[PDB]
């Protein structure tokens, strides 16, 4: 937040009083314009509803990359100068899909080709089915 | 960028952007690149 | 008559690339697989205009020519 | 720079020929002959319709050789075709009125040649 | 060898060595186009 | 003015109609254009050649360069033509030389012929009451310059020389 | 733009584009008597499901407020569907088979460019398919 004189404050934009914005629904925003932790944000919905006061212009800060995680923590402090501040930590798990890159301690970085089943992974004489098969070559 | 537009025109000469003749027949006999093999002659090599 | 009596592979890209275009645009049939059959049965209403590097040209039709 | 009495007719206009209101009259009805064939067709332009009435009233000659002979007696003439438009549609009957309706005839052919040949045109006019 | 006789023949075209740093057309055949449904 | 000359033009066929189709789309398109190079287009009499149909690179439109004879109608500077009386005003006169209209400006209007509101069409008259302009008369007017308006040309009629006025 | 991953069960001139990527690209199709009875399903679904279309060049943005007065489709129009199988994309020229994850499978990153006409498609087909080079 920076007051300057066009200044801006944390708030909640109603759709038909603030200017240009997408169809990012403002359900998740609270009474003052911050998301409380424990509210699952989807791809591209408003997390901080900041408005340069002009009628007013619109300066939302979208969730980039459309990851669909969970907002985990919000702190509200002052800056160096005396202006209110906020940091937000949107967490997401990431299950290892096809693609995510693995490597041992012995060079030879590799991908993940296909994910088989315990059903299908070749079993030993004693019911061991290895987690990972690397190429001989 | 040296051979950016050296082509084979319908004379089967070898011509380019500045429309000058590079070669009169393409590759010294007109034959094409990817339809030849290695063969031997057997009149050159043996004795008299 | 100094041009080659066959069809070069660049004509066949531009014959069938355009003959299938007009058949897509509501023409009389004589889209891509339609024009493959017409060339290999030799029924196409296109005359190829081959220039020469002097400035001249020679106008060939497909039935005058040996297709691949 | 150009003017039709200054006679700047370029090479885009040098091959041209004036047409009478009667020479247009024998041809637009040949245009309508192609319209009466393939009947109940989408009709001709309204500019043609305004031209249809402009070649209707002002037909200064009627018979097929009458339109031709006045053209051919003036094709024997060495005066310009634009100045001829006046000689057979505007029709001065005297050489003085010919020099008055066309005041760009100065420094040119004689009065008697501009009188006698125009009075030959006045003999064969299709009056009605 | 055909890829060596073109590097050797674009430098030495102009008599001295230097460093470095669709022809056809189509026509619609209307006589064939009259017949054919 | 009528002149029968050569004209060069090309027709853009859509592939819905794949010779005689071309000739009847020809008379639709470019009969009646306002060209500063040749004028109005009256009619086409003769057609030289049905040219070779060149397919454009892409977009499927074949194109036929067709050469043809046609009657032009251009306004020409310095042109006295008899026209038809249609409207008379102290501002001017709006008369058609066939299909092409014309204007007669106040600098060229005679100050002798005064305005005549006595006839049921407004006109100019004399004090002799024998020369009174009626409907469908012949007026002589020079074409002094082409003033093109709404992408259409009306001529500038002049009445300041020999016989320029009423017949 | 995403990873390539190996996959020996595709005939060489094939690529596996996943459904989060082929549902953004378009191949603008022009209506024939063939597809006019086929594409109306793909107009009807819209942008909600995967086999749908974005634009109808009659230019109606058919992704929100569908307006069923303007679901007309006669020949000559241009419809911009998302993707299907069998279509041709550029590196050589692959062919889209759909294998649902997040990686471009091809029988041995890269972007993906898609041509937009039935002429420059067949230039790739008879000159630059993956077997042809």
């Amino acid at each position: 937040e920076s007051k300057k004189d066009q200044e801006e404050v944390f708030e909640k934009p109603t759709r038909e009083t603030c200017q240009g914005m997408r169809h990012a629904i403002y359900d998740k925003l609270d009474d003052d314009g911050l998301i409380a932790p424990g509210v699952r944000v989807s791809g591209d919905d408003v997390i901080i509803g900041k408005t340069v006061t002009l009628t007013k212009r619109d300066c939302s800060t979208f969730l980039r990359t459309s990851e669909t995680g969970i907002v985990d923590q919000v702190m509200v402090t002052l800056n160096q100068e005396g202006y209110k501040f906020c940091k937000i930590r949107v967490r997401s798990v990431r299950i290892p899909q096809i693609g995510d890159k693995f490597a041992s301690r012995h060079g030879q970085k590799g991908t993940c080709g296909i994910q088989y089943r315990q059903e299908d992974m070749p079993f030993t004489c004693e019911g061991i089915t290895p987690d990972i098969i690397i190429n001989p070559h | 960028k040296s051979m950016e537009s050296v082509m084979v025109k319908y004379d089967a000469t070898v011509r380019n952007s500045i429309n000058q003749v590079v070669q009169l027949r393409y590759g010294e006999d007109g034959l094409a690149g990817e339809s030849v093999e290695f063969q031997n002659l057997a009149t050159l090599k043996p004795s008299n | 008559r100094i041009t080659t009596p066959y069809m070069t592979k660049y004509e066949r890209a531009r014959v069938l690339g355009t003959r299938a275009l007009q058949i897509a645009m509501c023409a009389p049939v004589m889209p891509l697989l339609i024009a493959m059959k017409e060339l290999k049965a030799r029924k196409i209403p296109i005359i190829i205009r081959r220039y020469l590097p002097d400035g001249s040209y020679e106008d060939w039709g497909v039935d005058e020519l040996i297709i691949t | 720079e150009e003017d039709a009495s200054q006679l700047i007719f370029p090479k885009e206009f040098e091959t041209a020929e004036t047409l009478l209101n009667s020479e247009v009259h024998m041809l637009l009805e040949h245009r309508k002959q192609q319209n009466e064939s393939a009947e109940d067709e989408q009709e001709l332009s309204e500019v043609f319709m305004k031209t249809l009435n402009y070649t209707a009233r002002f037909s200064r000659f009627k018979n097929r050789e009458t339109i031709a002979s006045v053209r051919s007696l003036l094709l024997q003439k060495k005066l310009h075709k634009f100045e001829l438009a006046c000689l057979a549609n505007l029709c001065p009957e005297t050489a003085e009125e010919s020099k008055a309706l066309i005041p760009s005839l100065e420094g040119r052919f004689e009065d008697e040649e501009l009188q006698q040949i125009l009075d030959d045109i006045q003999t064969k006019r299709s009056f009605q | 060898y055909r890829h060596l006789a073109l590097l050797c023949d674009t430098m030495t075209c102009r008599g001295h060595l230097m460093a470095i740093t669709g022809c056809f057309d189509l026509l619609l055949d209307a006589e064939k186009c009259k017949y054919g449904m | 003015m009528f002149y029968h000359i050569s004209l060069e033009h090309e027709i853009l066929l859509h592939p819905r109609y794949f010779l005689n189709t071309v000739k009847q789309k020809l008379f639709t398109e470019v009969e009646g254009t306002c060209t500063g190079k040749y004028g109005f287009v009256i009619a086409v009499t003769t057609i030289d050649n049905i040219g070779a149909g060149v397919i454009q690179p892409g977009r499927g439109f074949v194109l036929y360069p067709v050469k043809y004879k046609a009657i032009v109608f251009r306004p020409f500077k310095g042109e006295v033509v008899d026209a038809v009386v249609t409207q008379v005003n102290k501002v001017g006169l709006f008369t058609e030389i066939g299909p092409m209209s014309c204007f007669i400006s106040r600098h060229s209007i005679p100050s002798e012929m005064e305005f005549d509101p006595n006839s049921n069409p407004p006109c100019y008259k004399t004090m002799d009451e024998d020369i009174v302009i009626q409907q469908d008369d012949e007026i002589r007017l020079k074409i002094v310059g082409t003033r093109v308006d709404k992408n259409d040309i009306f001529a500038i009629g002049s009445l300041m020389d020999d016989y320029l006025g009423l017949v | 733009r995403t990873v390539i991953t190996p996959d020996p069960n595709l005939s060489i001139d094939q690529v596996g584009v996943p459904r989060s990527i082929a549902a953004n690209m378009t191949f603008a199709e022009i209506v024939t008597p063939f597809n006019i009875d086929r594409l109306q399903e793909l107009v009807r679904r819209g942008n909600s499901q995967y086999p749908g279309a974005k634009y109808i060049i009659r230019r109606i943005d058919l992704r929100f407020h569908p307006k069923p007065s303007d679901l007309h489709l006669q020949t000559g129009y241009k419809v911009e569907r998302h993707m299907c199988d069998g279509d041709i994309v550029i590196f050589m020229g692959h062919r889209v088979r759909i294998l649902p994850w997040s990686t471009f499978r091809l029988n041995l990153e890269m972007n993906l460019h898609l041509p937009q006409s039935l002429e420059t498609r067949a230039e790739i087909q008879e000159l630059a398919m993956v077997p042809r080079m």
